[PDB]
């Protein structure tokens, strides 16, 4: 576990452009990794604190650059 | 060599009148300007002797 | 090359703290420093000539 | 990983008795647990703290009852 907490982002997706999608996730990260880089505005979103992880994708203390990969990744353009 | 010069130039005003969603456009919104105030900590380390 | 590179640091105030046998701790003496005083001696050793 | 420090005890064995000991135990604690439950006085020990575990026996940010049963488990008389 993080042992502090854990910030739960809930993204809704959208159709960006001719029957396409930038895909919705519902994600968990550790609230001290989460408030040190989190990329999130503008994505359509709904974050709450939780002490134990309300998602099933969880980010501990320690991912980093697997977690900034993936909150960059809430943009993803799929056909 | 001059091949790639370096330039910087403002908005015609016919993109900045209208920004983020005015008179129908979309998708252009401005740019913007946050701050962050992160903090430091430190700790004294003892240190001693005897005769 | 700065691969090995040259540090000096303090004493974690938790071991500063109980140092030889505080807490019943153990086997963990303070430095100490003595003076130690040794001597040296020179002798007078002669010289002379003749006509 | 507690991610955070770990207190570490070595505690030096003693012959107690006429054939007898209490018997040294090199361990690491994570520190938010050493600082809610440690027994040690008296134990004939020395602490430092690390960010790394510096020892075998390690008791990560949740143990407790098994860890609360270890501290106290350092007066444990051996033959």
């Amino acid at each position: 576990a993080s042992a502090r907490g854990y910030v739960n982002i809930k993204t809704f997706e959208q159709k960006l452009d001719g029957n396409k999608k930038i895909e919705g996730k519902e994600v968990s990260v550790a609230f001290p990794l989460y408030s040190d880089v989190h990329k999130i505005s503008g994505a359509h979103y709904q974050t709450f604190p939780s002490e134990k992880a309300a998602y099933s994708t969880v980010y501990e203390e320690n991912q980093r650059t697997e977690w900034i990969a993936a909150n960059e990744d809430l943009w993803k353009v799929t056909g | 060599a001059g091949a790639l010069v370096e330039i910087a130039e403002g908005m015609a005003t016919s993109i900045a009148e209208l920004q983020e969603g005015f008179n129908g456009s979309t998708d252009n919104p401005w740019n913007e300007m946050g701050f962050r105030i992160d903090k430091q900590v430190i700790e004294a380390k003892s240190r001693q002797l005897k005769a």
